[PDB]
């Protein structure tokens, strides 16, 4: 297991191997974190959470 | 739903069920965005004109956050085919916009690649609706969910009197009386990914419900990805 094969590449959401490196990427309505890794909610009732 | 349990207070928000003329339920659909659900092409054809539902949990009393949707556009897949149910998928596209609330979000859409060696190699995925609770009984008036383990598709294959075909994936049990049933129809399959759920499947049919060495067929939404997304651009 390497890249995205190991723990999804570390990556909240979508794992890409680009170039032999990990590349991160969210769903519609998220923004890629500051780390490149985590995905954060751009704004209310974000897709796939459960609400409250 | 056949076994499982009931969706709790925002536990299940994506969940959307198409209404007849009678304002009784007769399919399930998923929450796509504030404008789209997706739903099963086959059930497009249980109810001569009907609406969507979106914010219940029970069908009998009303708990403030119900909203009820006339559909403008009907997208079915034009490859759907009776005999055999393959390519059973279709996106409604809503008169007025969804406001998400308590109960109410919609499910996220993933990228094919990712959802197929990440997702789909997850042990289970989720299933729910309003169907029926034992095969031959009555629609559930409580929504429910259901844990349903991802069921290797030769083993799949195996199981069933009927073509499986690439646009098609199984989940369930064996022998455990838990299944999907009727009236789940056109209702979401998610799998959970670090507390994000996403929409991998669409409820599609079975060899009646939770019958033994038979399993829950679900349309393969990661085969149609491409063909939501231009659903969703018109
Ligand atoms: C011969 N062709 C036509 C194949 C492809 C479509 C299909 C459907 C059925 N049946 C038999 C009855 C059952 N209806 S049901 O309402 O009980 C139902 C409907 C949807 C389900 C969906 C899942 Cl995932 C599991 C069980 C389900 C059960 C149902 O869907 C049997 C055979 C075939
Ligand atoms: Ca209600
Ligand atoms: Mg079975």
């Amino acid at each position: 297991r390497k890249l995205c094969s190991l723990d999804n590449g570390d990556c909240d959401q979508f794992c890409h191997e680009e170039q032999n490196s990990v590349v991160c990427s969210c769903a519609r309505g998220y923004t890629l974190a500051d780390n490149g890794k985590a995905c954060i909610p751009t704004g209310p009732y974000p897709c796939g959470k459960q609400t409250l | 739903i056949v076994g499982g349990q009931e969706c709790k207070d925002g536990e299940c928000p994506w969940q959307a069920l198409l209404i007849n003329e009678e304002n009784e339920g007769f399919c399930g659909g998923t929450i796509l965005s504030e404008f789209y659900i997706l739903t099963a092409a086959h059930c497009l054809y249980q109810a001569k004109r009907f609406k969507v539902r979106v914010g219940d949990r029970n069908t009998e009393q009303e708990e403030g956050g119900e909203a009820v949707h006339e559909v403008e556009v009907v997208i079915k897949h034009n490859r759907f085919t009776k005999e055999t149910y393959d390519f059973d998928i279709a996106v409604l596209r809503l008169k007025t916009p969804i406001t998400f609330r308590m109960n109410v979000a919609p499910a996220c859409l993933p990228e094919r690649d990712w959802a197929e060696s990440t997702l789909m190699t997850q042990k289970t995925g989720i299933v729910s609706g309003f169907g029926r609770t034992h095969e031959k009984g009555r629609q559930s008036t409580r929504l429910k969910m259901l844990e349903v383990p991802y069921v290797d598709r030769n083993s799949c294959k195996l199981s069933s009197s009927f073509i499986i075909t690439q646009n098609m994936f199984c989940a369930g049990y064996d022998t455990k009386q838990e299944d999907a049933c009727q009236g789940d129809s056109g209702g979401p399959h998610v799998t959970r990914f670090k507390d994000t759920y996403f929409v991998t499947g669409i409820v599609s049919w079975g060899e009646g419900c939770a019958r033994k060495g038979k399993y829950g067929i679900y349309t393969k939404v990661t085969a149609f990805l491409k063909w939501i997304d231009r659903s969703m651009k018109t």
